[PDB]
């Protein structure tokens, strides 16, 4: 008993017709369901009996199939439809799920807003420095953050984190953290994050003074 | 208001056991089959176990078999999962789900918010929380060096929703996690309205209102 879906991932534009397939390894008649999971939340039931809609579910989600081959169609992709969709066999044990299909959204390119944060004095007391750079409400995901300390490129000492894709305006957000000890942090004046992004004809650079 | 509230998750050591509970209300529990599904982090949904309305038939995912024991108390209107001989990749968010119709041959039509289970021989460590201070301005809190997940973060006792971004946690070299939550607010405020990040990390039983 396997359930397989394709694609594993897809981008598409608001208005587009999206298609997701699900292949059961053995005839399941119409005991197939479709679930959406938004990031952060618990899964909702969209379609059951291969093609029956759950109540209160918008019509633009449509399901077809019988036997082994099944299909979820979303026929007018809206920004709130960003999630991962799962098929599930339920005719019999095992009640197994497909691998999932992440669906990401449009959209026109948008520039980040860049902010810089020094480490609080309550933290240098603690013994270590954290410097934080924030990129806000951009698209697409791709972004380069180069840290610079006394104009020195910095390498091997940042971690990064991306929020999932906003349901409303289809954007991402990034925080970068530069960590280094009180030793090095006291040794320099200019800390800076160079931000490089498709929505920015030239890179933007935020910076502060003290140390 | 249909409800399924899981509980019982947390840190547990390799080899040990955990009992997950799930309290049911809204519908008539005594009448439905129930399921346990789980999700590792960033990974996909995996079905675990099912049991019929009268405990008459049980099914387990080869993947547990002889380690997990689903059960229920129709009087207490509650569902259980006894998980034993745990291993790092039993680590996951575990959901209970209700079945839509009568029959086990029916879809799952409602799922709890779930409980995180983390399988690890590392001790809990509470976070230290640091302020990140600066048209529009941005501020936030740095929630550093805690274990295990989750922490949650609101601003101004939930009063402040627009402009909040809480970033997924990153595991550090040290073996602990780090978080950062942020907000965007008018540059005009600042010196007028006050901003407070409210961090809560249960596993360590600490709250901090850091006050930026």
């Amino acid at each position: 008993i396997q359930m397989t879906q394709s694609p594993s991932s897809l981008s598409a534009s608001v208005g587009d017709r999206v298609t997701i397939t699900c292949r059961a390894s053995q005839g399941i008649r119409n005991y197939l369901a479709w679930y959406q999971q938004k990031p952060g939340k618990a899964p909702k039931l969209l379609i059951y009996a291969a093609s029956t809609l759950q109540s209160g579910v918008p019509s633009r989600f449509s399901g077809s199939g019988s036997g082994t081959d099944f299909t979820l169609t979303i026929s007018s992709l809206q920004p709130e439809d960003v999630a991962t969709y799962y098929c599930q066999r339920y005719n019999r044990a095992p009640y197994t799920f497909g691998q999932g299909t992440k669906v990401e959204i449009k959209r026109t390119v948008a520039a980040p807003s860049v902010f810089i944060f020094p480490p609080s004095d309550e933290q240098l007391k603690s013994g270590t420095a954290s410097v934080v750079c924030l990129l806000n409400n951009f698209y697409p995901r791709e972004a380069k953050v180069q840290w610079k300390v006394d104009n020195a490129l910095q390498s091997g000492n940042s971690q990064e984190s991306v929020t999932e894709q906003d349901s409303k305006d289809s954007t991402y957000s990034l925080s970068s953290t530069l960590t280094l000890s009180k030793a090095d942090y006291e040794k320099h004046k200019v800390y800076a994050c160079e931000v490089t992004h498709q929505g920015l004809s030239s890179p933007v650079t935020k910076s502060f003074n003290r140390g | 208001e249909v409800q399924l509230v899981e509980s019982g998750g947390g840190l547990v050591q390799p080899g040990r056991s955990l009992r997950l509970s799930c309290a049911a209300s809204g519908f008539t529990f005594d009448d439905y089959a129930m399921h346990w599904v789980r999700q590792a982090p960033g990974k996909g949904l995996e079905w675990v176990s099912a049991i019929t309305w009268n405990s008459g038939h049980i099914d387990y995912a080869d993947s547990v078999e002889g380690r997990f024991t689903i059960s229920r108390d129709n009087a207490k209107n509650s569902l259980y999962l006894q998980m034993n001989s745990l291993r790092a990749e039993d680590t996951a968010v575990y959901y209970c789900a209700k079945v839509s119709y009568l029959s086990t041959a029916s879809s799952l039509d409602y799922w709890g918010q779930g409980t995180l289970v983390t399988v690890s021989s590392a001790s809990t460590k509470g976070p230290s929380v640091f302020p990140l201070a600066p048209g529009t301005a941005a501020l936030g809190c740095l929630v550093k060096d805690y274990f295990p997940e989750p922490v949650t973060v609101s601003w101004n006792s939930g009063a402040l929703t627009s402009g909040v971004h809480t970033f997924p946690a990153v595991l550090q070299s040290s073996g602990l996690y780090s978080l950062s939550s942020v907000v965007t607010v008018p540059s005009s405020s600042l010196g007028t309205q006050t901003y407070i990040c409210n961090v809560n990390h249960k596993p360590s039983n600490t709250k901090v209102d850091k006050k930026v």
